[PDB]
């Protein structure tokens, strides 16, 4: 009594709506910073001019 | 809650609660009342 | 702090008949359960008779059955009982005690209780 | 429970055809339905996962289509490698991974 716990399972069911069908979620935080980068997109170097 | 009697299921009583203050820490600090089960809002944030 | 005033009490030969009256003001009557009950001068308390809020269901005690009745006036809220065919044995105390819940036969036991009245069966 | 329908059983059609199949359930099963491709002297390989979603390795060719209650298969080149038999499965009633009656396909 007056004692919950806390973690409580979703029960996901292919029956459900929409509204609870279950998603999967991927958030990249970015370090963008001065810092010594080492994540670079795919570009090509060029001759130092 | 603390009625006498009770009325059928089929006919079951409305009852309709407006202007005043509902202390909703009563209902949740009675021993007796087991099932507590609400749906679409925290028991936690009924009271504010 | 509700108020269960009781009379009807005294002392009548054996065979004769009177009444008890308990009245009470403390509380709403029209929806409680009432019950007499009878503590001997030398023994413990036992059960007499107890009508519900409503004069529906009815029940007496074995050692009493066909030889008592109740009545309950919601109107004045009060009741009565009717001392009839009156024997050596009913000499003792009697109490009119409120039952918690609405019905005769509950687990709910008497709520509140009232003082005992006296009655004697003697020449 | 659920019942699933082939309408056709057997096709001809030539190398230079277009061919479709059609599937029909009992109800609506929310576009829960694969289609397995299996041929007779080797272990069925499936070519549609869900309702029109291709499967990675198999060429373009084929086309799943169609939701709730009926589905559709249709192939477009007839390769003369596409002799098999071709079975519908859902996977969203009660009854576990029920299986539909097999549909032969012939080239003429």
């Amino acid at each position: 009594f007056n004692c919950y716990f806390p973690l409580r399972s979703y029960s996901f069911r292919p029956t459900y709506g929409v509204g609870h069908q279950p998603y999967r979620v991927v958030v990249l935080s970015f370090e963008l910073l001065h810092a010594p980068a080492t994540v670079c997109g795919p570009k090509k170097s060029t001759n130092l001019v | 809650f603390n009625a006498t009697r009770f009325a059928s299921v089929y006919a079951w009583n409305r009852k309709r609660i407006s202007n005043c203050v509902a202390d909703y820490s009563v209902l949740y600090n009675l021993a007796p009342f087991f099932t507590f089960k609400c749906y679409g809002v925290s028991p936690t944030k009924l009271n504010d | 702090e509700v108020q269960l005033v009781e009379s009807g009490g005294g002392l009548v030969q054996p065979g004769r008949s009177l009444r008890l009256s308990c009245a009470a003001s403390g509380f709403t009557f029209d929806d409680y359960a009432m019950h007499w009950v009878r503590q001997a001068p030398g023994k413990g308390l036992e059960w007499v008779s107890g009508i519900s809020w409503n004069s529906d269901s009815i029940d007496y005690a074995d050692s009493v059955k066909g030889r008592f009745t109740i009545s309950r006036d919601n109107a004045k809220n009060s009741l009565y009982l009717q001392m009839n065919s009156l024997r050596a044995e009913d000499t003792a105390l009697y109490y009119c005690a409120k039952d918690r819940g609405y019905e005769i036969l509950t687990p709910a036991s008497f709520d509140y209780w009232g003082q005992g009245t006296l009655v004697t069966v003697s020449s | 429970d659920i019942q699933m329908t082939q309408s056709p059983s057997s096709l001809s059609a030539s190398v230079g055809d277009r061919v479709t199949i059609t599937c029909r359930a009992s109800q609506s099963i929310s576009s829960y339905l694969n289609w397995f491709q299996h041929k007779p002297g080797k272990a069925p390989k499936l070519l549609i996962y869900g309702a029109s979603s291709l499967q990675s390795g198999v060429p373009s060719r084929f086309s799943g289509s169609g939701s709730g209650t009926d589905f559709t298969l249709t192939i477009s080149s007839l390769q003369p490698e596409d002799f098999a038999t071709y079975y519908c499965q859902q996977s969203y009633s009660t009854p576990p991974y029920t299986f539909g009656q097999g549909t032969k396909l012939e080239i003429k």
